[PDB]
C-alpha cells in the first residue's frame, strides 16, 4: 500500500544474510586429526571492495546498441564502440554531427579534420535513478578497418553534485550516449527508408498460384507491407470486414455481409460462395509476391474452385 | 487450426519433441515427419482418411508462421471382435471382459465402439491372462488380424488361438539362496492337491516371496519361476529360483517439497530408521502415516541406491503442500441494530510447526462469543498430545434490564492424548465451565430440569437466575486408519467423546457421543466410494439431577442431516403461560403469555434432546465435468441422510395431548446431491437436499453452503 | 494487445515503464519486443531486461528459464557474471517465505534444495569471476548459505538425538564435520555426537569428541 | 508411561553369529566388508576402525546391543577383533 522510489534498485528481500555469523576453523587436537573436507562448500577467498546488500545495483548492465548498422557494438570499461553499414566515405562525421546537434547538445572542441570531439556536460532524466546524474563525454570517428566506426568515451559522471567512480554508471551513461547517437542516425536511416517505400509505389495483380503446401492462395505481386496495409480494405469491399488482425503474424480474421450480384460486380470479381462462419487469411513476405491463404469455418482450407471465383479480377477492390 | 478431437495441448508437446517451437529454427526437411507422425496418431486412434498438412507462411525479417490444418474424418468403429479356436469358452464370454466393444446396449450410453491399437493389446493380454488363470499353461495366440472395410469406417478385429489342454499343478519347488528364511517362504508355495495350475496365482506367490525379502531388508532379490510341463499326464511342475541378494541398509532419509512444513514435522512420522538396516514394510508405514497426516496433497517415495556401494540406499519422501486451514468470515447485521462481525481462523499446521490453532468468535451488540484452541500433536516423542481451550459466550439482548434471557458462559478445557497401537490413541482431560442463566422464558423441559436439581423458579413471571459452576472429566478414544487426510478413499475412522462430572460441580450428569465414518472403494482407482457415517450421543443425570438443558444434543443441518435448518430436528418448547413481564407492543412474545392465550400451546423453537441418533450413506462419484488435473481438488457425491433426536426424560404420562418426544420413532430422512471444493479458503460444501420425510415443526432448508470441514 | 509500432519505440516504452517500476507492462512490452524481433539489435538487452523484470515482478520460474536460455545463447557475453548473481538471486529468493517471515520463523529447518542451487550458483560465479562488482555480495550470500544448510543439519540430527536414533546422530554429525566443518552448527552438534557415543557404550570416541570440544571450547 | 505406545528403534547393522564368526584375522578390508557389509559407521579420526552396532529397542522391553569393533592398519589388513555381546 505505501511504497518508496527505492524498491525499484534494490533486491527482493533483506538484508539479513548480511549478519550471518563469520565462519572459523576448528582446531585438531594433538594425537588425531579432523575428518577430511569435503571441500564442495568451501567459499574461495575474494575481494570485498564491491558493495553489498541494498547498496549494490542489480540493475542490468547497459549494452551498447547497433541500432543504425549491424555491425559489430562493444564497451569496454569507459569506452564504447560501434561499426556503421560499411564506412559512409566521409559523411559519417557530418550524420553524427547531424544527430548531435538533434538534441542541442553543447559542443567545446571541435577535431573535424581528426574527426574528434568533446560536449559539455549533459543533464539526464531517469525516473529509476533518486538523482539525476551527469557528466562529459568525447565522441570520435575513425576506421577500425574496411569500416569506419564511432567511438565514445565517458570522461566522469556526477550524481547529487558529487564525483562518482562505479563501472556500473560509467558503463550505463556510456551506452546511453551511444544509444541516443544511434537511434538519431537509425531514426534518420529509416525514415528515409519509409519515405522510399512510400514512394515506391506497387502493382496490384492478382494470381492463383499454389507453393510447397499444394493450396491456392490469393497471391499479390507486392511487398508484405503494402498488401498487408490494403487487403482489408479490399476484405471490406467484398464485404469480408477485418474484426482482428495481426501484423507480426499474419493471421487475420474476417465476417460474412450479404453483397448481391450487383454489389460483387461492383467491385470483388464476383461471389466465392463462401456464405458461412467466420474466416480467416494469412499473409505471406516476398518482396514482389505476397500469398493470401483462406481457410474454412470448420477449419479447413478453400479449394481452388472456391477461391477462383474472386481470382478473376480481385484487384480494383485493393 | 481444424482439429475437433485432439487438443492444442497435446499437439503443442508433440511439436516440442520434433524440435518444432517459438523462437527456434524452421527444419523444413523435418515437415513431412511430424506431418506423418500426427496422421500416425489418427491412425491409432481409428481417424482413419484424417489428414494433417502443414502450411508455412512467410512472415518479414526472416520468419515463418505454421499453421497445422487438421482435417478429421468420422472414426471407424469396430464391427466384429472375432476369436477363432475357442472351444472351451464361448467368443461372448470372452470379449464381455474385454476393453473393446463389439456392441453397445442401448442402456448404456456411456461406452462406444471406437478403436485403439493400445487397448487392444492390453486387450489380448487380458484373453492370455484368462486362458492361463484356468490351467491351459499352453493357451498360445497364433495370429492377430485387423482389417477395415473399404470406406474405412468398419474396423474388424480376429484373434486366432489355441487352447491346448488343461493342466494341474503336481507341486512347487522353491531353490537357491534363501537367506534362512526357507521355512516362512515354503509357507507361500503351498498348494491344494489336484489343483489346477493358474498364471495369476504364480505371479502372486513370486510377489509374496519377494515382499517377505522385502521385509527382512533384501530390497532387490531375484525370484523367476519356470514351470516344466509334462504332457504324459498334463501335470506342470513350478521351479521358482529365488536368490535374495544382499541385505540392505537406509543411509539418509530425505525429504523434498516441505518448503512449509518443518523437517521434524516429516521426520516424526518415519517408521523407517534413518542407520538402520532396510524395511519396505517400514517404508510403506511412513509414507501411509504421511499421507494420512493430511497436510500434503500428495507423497511418493524414492529408493534410491547410493553410487558406489552396494549395501546402502537413500529413501527419498517427495510431498506436495496443501492449504490446510478455513478463513470463516461473515458480517449478517452491518447497520442494522448496531455492526456485527464473525471470525473463523482454523490452521491444522500453522506455520509449518504441526501445532493445530483455531480461533473463531462472534462479535453483535448482544453477543461477545470467543474461542481459542491450541493443540501440539507431538509434546512428546512418542506423539504424546497436549491440547488447550478457552471460550466465552456471552448473552445479554443489549437492554440491560429484566427479561432479557440473559445468559453468560466461560470455561476451560486441557486434553492430553496418547497412541496406545498404530492406529489407536486415548485422550483425558479436565474441563471447568461456568454458565448464569436469568430471565428464562418458562417451559416444560427446562423448568423440569431446574425442579431436578432443587430450585423452584415461578411459572408465571420471567424474573429468575441460575449459576452453575461444572468441573468435568472428558476422556476420548480414536482410531483412524483413514486412506488420506482430506479426501480419503478407504480405511474407517472412530471417534468417541464423553465427559463426567466429578464429585463437587453443581450438577453432576454424564455425557457420550460416538462418530464414524468408513469409505470403501468399488473401482480400483478408488474414483468410485460409498461413505457410510453416522453419529451417536446419549447423556444424562447420575443423582436425582438431570443433564442440563445447554448440553443437549441438536440435529439437523449441513452436517447431520442435510436439507434440514440448523439445529431444528428434536423435541420443540413448550410454554407456560407469563401472565407478566410482558410487552404488548413488540408482538415477538409467545403464543403462552398475557398478550395471548394461557394454556401450554406449544412453539416452534427447537430445544434439542439428551439423546440423538443420525446415519448417512454417500455414494462418492468423479465430478462429471472436471479436468483430472484438479480431479482431487473437488469431491462430487449424492447422500441419503437420515436422524433423530428425543428426550429420554419426556413425562407422556403428563402433558398427554401434545407430541411425545419421547419417541425415537421419530426418524427425519433427506436426500440430495452435494459438492465440495478445496478452496483457498479452504472446503466450501455445497448442498442441495429434499427432506422427503419430516414432523411438525420441522424448517427444511434445500439449498445449504457451509465453510470448512464439515466432519 | 501491444501495438505494432517500430522497435524503438516499443523499446523506449518498455524502457520508460521499467524506470516508472511497473514490472507487468514492461513485461508485456519485453517480450512483444522479443517475440516480434528474434535476432535484432536489441536482443541481448531485451533478454537481460527480461530476467531483471521477472526477478523484480516474482515470476521466479520464468525468471530462471530465460537465465537459462541466456547462458546457453551467449556462454561468452561480457556481462554473464550479472546472469549468474540473478540465478543466484532468484534461487535464493525461491528459498524465502513472507508468512513465516514476518512471524520471525527459522526456516532453516525446511528445504534446502533452492538454498543447495543458490550456494552451487553463486560459487560458480565467485570462482569464475573473481573480480566481478557482485563477487563480495555473492561471498556473503554464500557465508550464509553455509550457516543455513549446516543448521539443517543440525536439526536432524537434533530429532534423531531425541528419538533415540545413535548410528544417525552420528553419521549426521560426522557428515556435518566433513562438509561444513567452519560453521557455529557444526561447534553446536558436535556434543550430540559425543552424547551418541555415550550411549553406544563407545567411550574411546566420545572421549576423543570431548578433546575435539575442549580444544574448540569457545 | 509404559503404555505409550513406541515403535521398535532399529540402529546400526544386523549381525549372525555365523556373520560374526566367518572373519578372523588377516582379513582385508574389501574381504571383511564382503563377509559382513559395509559398516554403517567408522572412526572418522585418526584410526582405521569399523564399528558394527547392532542395537534393537522393541520399546519398554529393555535395549540389546552387540558392538563389534574391526581395528586395520593402514594397509587396511585386519589386525584386532573385539567383540561385545551385550552392553554393560
Amino acid at each position: 500500500c505505501s511504497s518508496d522510489s527505492r524498491y525499484k534498485r534494490q533486491v527482493s528481500g533483506d538484508e539479513a544474510y548480511l549478519e550471518a555469523a563469520p565462519l572459523a576453523e576448528l582446531h585438531a587436537p594433538a594425537g588425531m586429526i579432523l575428518p577430511v573436507t569435503s571441500g564442495d562448500y568451501a567459499i574461495p577467498v575474494t575481494n570485498g571492495s564491491g558493495a553489498v546488500g541494498k547498496a549494490l545495483d542489480i540493475r542490468p548492465p547497459a549494452q551498447p546498441l547497433a541500432l543504425v548498422s549491424g555491425a559489430r557494438t562493444q564497451f569496454t570499461g569507459d569506452t564504447a564502440s560501434l561499426l556503421v553499414e560499411n564506412g559512409r566515405g566521409n559523411t559519417l562525421w557530418p550524420q553524427v554531427v547531424s544527430v548531435l546537434q538533434a538534441k542541442n547538445y553543447t559542443i567545446t572542441q571541435r577535431d573535424d579534420a581528426g574527426q574528434t570531439l568533446t560536449t559539455d556536460w549533459v543533464q539526464w532524466n531517469r525516473l529509476d535513478e533518486d538523482e539525476q546524474y551527469r557528466g562529459r563525454y568525447q565522441i570520435s570517428v575513425k576506421p577500425q578497418g574496411y569500416q569506419q566506426a564511432v567511438t565514445v568515451k565517458l570522461l566522469n559522471l556526477e550524481q547529487a553534485g558529487k564525483p562518482v567512480a562505479d563501472a556500473a554508471s560509467m558503463q550505463r551513461y556510456s551506452t546511453e550516449m551511444m544509444n541516443v547517437i544511434s537511434a538519431g542516425l537509425d531514426k534518420s536511416a529509416t525514415d528515409a527508408a519509409n519515405a522510399a517505400q512510400n514512394r515506391a509505389s506497387t502493382t496490384m495483380d492478382v494470381q492463383s498460384a499454389a507453393d510447397d503446401t499444394g493450396l491456392p492462395m490469393l497471391v499479390v505481386r507486392g511487398p508484405f507491407n503494402v498488401v498487408w496495409q490494403r487487403l482489408p480494405a479490399a476484405l471490406e469491399k467484398v464485404g469480408m470486414k477485418v474484426t482482428d488482425s495481426t501484423r507480426s503474424q499474419g493471421n487475420m480474421a474476417v465476417t460474412y455481409k450479404p453483397l448481391s450480384d450487383s454489389d460483387w460486380q461492383e467491385l470483388g470479381a464476383s461471389d466465392p460462395g463462401l456464405a458461412s462462419g467466420d474466416y480467416k487469411l494469412q499473409v505471406g513476405d516476398l518482396d514482389n509476391r505476397s500469398s493470401l491463404q483462406f481457410i474454412d469455418p470448420k477449419g479447413h482450407t478453400l479449394t481452388q474452385s472456391q477461391n477462383d471465383a474472386l481470382v478473376a479480377v480481385f484487384q480494383a477492390a485493393f | 487450426s481444424g482439429n475437433k478431437s485432439v487438443k492444442d495441448d497435446m499437439l503443442k508437446q508433440n511439436l516440442e519433441a520434433s524440435g518444432v517451437r517459438v523462437g527456434e529454427s524452421l527444419d523444413r526437411t523435418t515437415i513431412a515427419d511430424i506431418e506423418k507422425g500426427l496422421e500416425d496418431f489418427y491412425y491409432s486412434v481409428g481417424k482413419y482418411s484424417a489428414s494433417v498438412k502443414a502450411v508455412v507462411t512467410p512472415l518479414p525479417r526472416n520468419r515463418v508462421d505454421l499453421k497445422l490444418v487438421f482435417q478429421e474424418g468420422v472414426s471407424a468403429e469396430i464391427q466384429q471382435i472375432n476369436i477363432v479356436g475357442n472351444h472351451a469358452f464361448t467368443t461372448d464370454e470372452l470379449i464381455s471382459h474385454f476393453q473393446l466393444r463389439d456392441e453397445v446396449p442401448w442402456w448404456n450410453v456411456v461406452g462406444d465402439r471406437k478403436y485403439q491399437k493400445q487397448k487392444l493389446a492390453g486387450d489380448l493380454e487380458t484373453l492370455r491372462s484368462y486362458y492361463l488363470d484356468r490351467g491351459y499353461a499352453r493357451f498360445n495366440i497364433d495370429s492377430t488380424q485387423v482389417s477395415l472395410t473399404p470406406d474405412k469406417k468398419g474396423i474388424y478385429v480376429t484373434v486366432n488361438i489355441t487352447e491346448g489342454d488343461q493342466y494341474k499343478l503336481s507341486g512347487v519347488e522353491v531353490s537357491g539362496n534363501l537367506a534362512g528364511h526357507s521355512a516362512e517362504i515354503e509357507q507361500l508355495t503351498k498348494i491344494e492337491p489336484g489343483e489346477l495350475y493358474n498364471g495369476t496365482k504364480v505371479t502372486k506367490m513370486e510377489d509374496d516371496i519377494k515382499k517377505l525379502l522385502g521385509r527382512y531388508g533384501y530390497a532387490y532379490p531375484r525370484v523367476q519361476s519356470m514351470p516344466e510341463i509334462n504332457d504324459a499326464d498334463k501335470t506342470v511342475k513350478l521351479r521358482v529360483n529365488v536368490d535374495a541378494g544382499n541385505r540392505f541398509y537406509v543411509r539418509k532419509i530425505r525429504f523434498e517439497g516441505n518448503d512449509t512444513s518443518k523437517d521434524a514435522v516429516l521426520r516424526r512420522e518415519m517408521r523407517q530408521m534413518e542407520g538402520a538396516w532396510l524395511g519396505s514394510d517400514l517404508v510403506d508405514q511412513g509414507k501411509e502415516r504421511l499421507n494420512r497426516l493430511g497436510f500434503f496433497e500428495t507423497v511418493d517415495t524414492d529408493t534410491q541406491r547410493v553410487p558406489g556401494s552396494p549395501d546402502q540406499v537413500d529413501v527419498v519422501y517427495k510431498v506436495k503442500e496443501r492449504n490446510t486451514g478455513s478463513f470463516n468470515f461473515g458480517i449478517g447485521y452491518g447497520t442494522e441494530s448496531g455492526v456485527s462481525f464473525q471470525a473463523g481462523v482454523q490452521q491444522d499446521n500453522w506455520l509449518g510447526t504441526g501445532y493445530a490453532v483455531g480461533i473463531n468468535g462472534t462479535k453483535n451488540d448482544y453477543q461477545t462469543y470467543a474461542e481459542l484452541s491450541v493443540t501440539n500433536p507431538y509434546f512428546t516423542v512418542d506423539g504424546v498430545s497436549l491440547g488447550g481451550r478457552l471460550f466465552y459466550n456471552d448473552f445479554q439482548a443489549d437492554d440491560a434490564d429484566l427479561s432479557d434471557y440473559t445468559n453468560k458462559s466461560y470455561g476451560t478445557d486441557v486434553t492430553l492424548g496418547f497412541p496406545i497401537n498404530e492406529y489407536n490413541s486415548l485422550r483425558a482431560g479436565l474441563g471447568y465451565v461456568h454458565n448464569s442463566l436469568s430471565n428464562m422464558q418458562p417451559q416444560v423441559a427446562m423448568w423440569r430440569y431446574l425442579y431436578s436439581m432443587g430450585e423452584h423458579p415461578s411459572t408465571s413471571d420471567q424474573d429468575n437466575s441460575f449459576k452453575t459452576d461444572d468441573f468435568t472429566f472428558n476422556y476420548g478414544w480414536t482410531y483412524n486408519k483413514l486412506d488420506r487426510g482430506y479426501f480419503p478413499t478407504d480405511g474407517s475412522r472412530v471417534n468417541l467423546t464423553g465427559k463426567v462430572t466429578i464429585p463437587g460441580s453443581d450438577n453432576e450428569y454424564y455425557k457420550v457421543t460416538l462418530d464414524t465414518a468408513t469409505y470403501v472403494p468399488i473401482d480400483d482407482d478408488h474414483k468410485w466410494v460409498v461413505l457410510g457415517r453416522t453419529r451417536w450421543g446419549y447423556g444424562d443425570g447420575l443423582g436425582g439431577k438431570e443433564m442440563p438443558f445447554y448440553e443437549n444434543f441438536y440435529a439437523g443441518g449441513s452436517s447431520t442431516v442435510r436439507g434440514f435448518q440448523s439445529n431444528t430436528i428434536g423435541p420443540k418448547a413448550v410454554y407456560f403461560p407469563h401472565q407478566a413481564s410482558n410487552y404488548d407492543p413488540d408482538y415477538d412474545y409467545e403464543c403462552a403469555t398475557q398478550d395471548g392465550a394461557k394454556d401450554l400451546c406449544k412453539s416452534d423453537d427447537a430445544v434439542g434432546g439428551n439423546a440423538m441418533a443420525v446415519a448417512s450413506l454417500e455414494f462418492i462419484t468423479p465430478t462429471p465435468f472436471i479436468s483430472d488435473k484438479y480431479a482431487n481438488s473437488v469431491r462430487t457425491s449424492f447422500f441419503w441422510d437420515m436422524g433423530t433426536v428425543w428426550d429420554t426424560n419426556w413425562d407422556s404420562s403428563q402433558y398427554s395431548g401434545y407430541p411425545d418426544y419421547s419417541d425415537p420413532s421419530n426418524i427425519r430422512m433427506s436426500a440430495g446431491i452435494a459438492l465440495q471444493w478445496m478452496s483457498p479458503l479452504g472446503p466450501l460444501v455445497f448442498s442441495y437436499a429434499q427432506p422427503f420425510k419430516k414432523y411438525d415443526g420441522d424448517k427444511a432448508e434445500q439449498f445449504q453452503f457451509n465453510i470448512g470441514k464439515t466432519w | 494487445e501491444v501495438p505494432d509500432n517500430p522497435p524503438n519505440e516499443i523499446y523506449a516504452t518498455a524502457q520508460q515503464k521499467l524506470q516508472d517500476g511497473n514490472w507487468r507492462q514492461a513485461i508485456t512490452q519485453l517480450e512483444a519486443l522479443d517475440n516480434r524481433y528474434p535476432f535484432g539489435p536489441y536482443s541481448q538487452q531485451v533478454q537481460l531486461d527480461l530476467i531483471y523484470a521477472y526477478y523484480k515482478n516474482a515470476d521466479l520460474p520464468l525468471a530462471q528459464a530465460a537465465i537459462d536460455r541466456f547462458i546457453r545463447l551467449n556462454p561468452t557475453h561480457p556481462n554473464i557474471d550479472y546472469v549468474m548473481y540473478m540465478r543466484g538471486l532468484t534461487n535464493m529468493a525461491l528459498d524465502d517465505s513472507a508468512l513465516q517471515g514476518f512471524f520471525g520463523v527459522d526456516r532453516s529447518d525446511r528445504d534446502p534444495q533452492h538454498a543447495r542451487a543458490a550456494f552451487s550458483d553463486f560459487s560458480k560465479l565467485v570462482r569464475g569471476y573473481p573480480n566481478s562488482q557482485y563477487t563480495t555480495d555473492a561471498t556473503k550470500r554464500l557465508v550464509f548459505l553455509k550457516d543455513r544448510l549446516a543448521k539443517y543439519e543440525y536439526s536432524v540430527a537434533e530429532y534423531y538425538t531425541e528419538r533415540g536414533a545413535w548410528v544417525a546422530v552420528v553419521n549426521r554429525v560426522e557428515g556435518m564435520l566433513r562438509d561444513y566443518p567452519d560453521t557455529q552448527a557444526t561447534r553446536d552438534a558436535l556434543p550430540l555426537m559425543e552424547n551418541a557415543y555415550r550411549q553406544m557404550q563407545m567411550n574411546a570416541q566420545a572421549e576423543k569428541v570431548a578433546k575435539i570440544i575442549a580444544a574448540n571450547s569457545s | 508411561e509404559r503404555v505409550v505406545y513406541r515403535p521398535d528403534i532399529n540402529q546400526g547393522n544386523y549381525l549372525t553369529a555365523n556373520d560374526v564368526s566367518k572373519i578372523r584375522v588377516g582379513m582385508t578390508q574389501q574381504q571383511v566388508a564382503y563377509a559382513l557389509g559395509t559398516p554403517l559407521m567408522s572412526d572418522p579420526f585418526g584410526t582405521n576402525t569399523w564399528f558394527y552396532v547392532f542395537r534393537q529397542q522393541p520399546g519398554h522391553e529393555g535395549v540389546t546391543q552387540q558392538t563389534l569393533t574391526l581395528t586395520f592398519n593402514s594397509s587396511g589388513v585386519l589386525t584386532n577383533i573385539d567383540n561385545k555381546p551385550a552392553l554393560s
